[PDB]
RNA sequence: CUCGA
DNA sequence: GTGTCAGTAGCTGTCACGGATGC
DNA sequence: GCATCCGTGAATCGAGG
């Protein structure tokens, strides 16, 4: 669906390609450990904030 | 044997990684000074290591005990020793 | 902080 | 002596330049 | 071997609150 919305730009395709991790529960924890480092990452503890 | 004297540490380093970085923020909001918070955190967790009757019941909230320990120490610093100089 | 050459 | 959730404010509205720092 | 990012610098004196 992301490729569906931003497909008209090569820059967004290249972003999704050069991406590191894929998955709804993966990038979530990737954000959690950069925003509030040093804490155990729960799926719901990140889904909440 | 020696594995037990090592188990002590491996038990403390396991509560650190889950409660220290969170306790810090509490004393932070209450003191507005990350330095004193850094101090209070270590004081608290040292007492914790000194009071094993709290972590032994793993199934009970330990963080909840920690917060009160800290909250008390901060006001102990807001004692007469603070009123005059701060 | 506000201001003068 | 302490024990159920118990979790910053603030903030990027400067810039040119050189060289160690780092992928 | 080279781009990033760190650290350095950025007029003078003066008044009052």
């Amino acid at each position: 669906q992301i490729v569906e919305r931003f497909g008209f730009s090569e820059i967004m395709r290249s972003t999704l390609e050069k991406d590191n991790t894929v998955g709804t529960d993966e990038a979530l924890l990737d954000i959690y450990r950069k925003l509030r480092p040093g804490e155990p990452p729960t799926k719901e503890s990140a889904q909440t904030l | 044997v020696s594995g037990a004297a090592a188990a002590e540490a491996a038990l403390m380093r396991a509560l650190y990684d889950e409660h220290a970085a969170v306790l810090w923020r509490y004393a932070l909001r209450l003191t507005g000074d990350a330095a004193q918070a850094e101090d209070v955190v270590q004081e608290t967790l040292l007492r914790a290591w000194q009071h094993p009757e709290v972590i032994g019941d793993t199934a009970r909230p330990a963080r909840a005990w920690l917060f009160t320990v800290a909250r008390n120490m901060i006001i102990d610093e807001r004692r007469s020793a603070r009123f005059r100089n701060v």
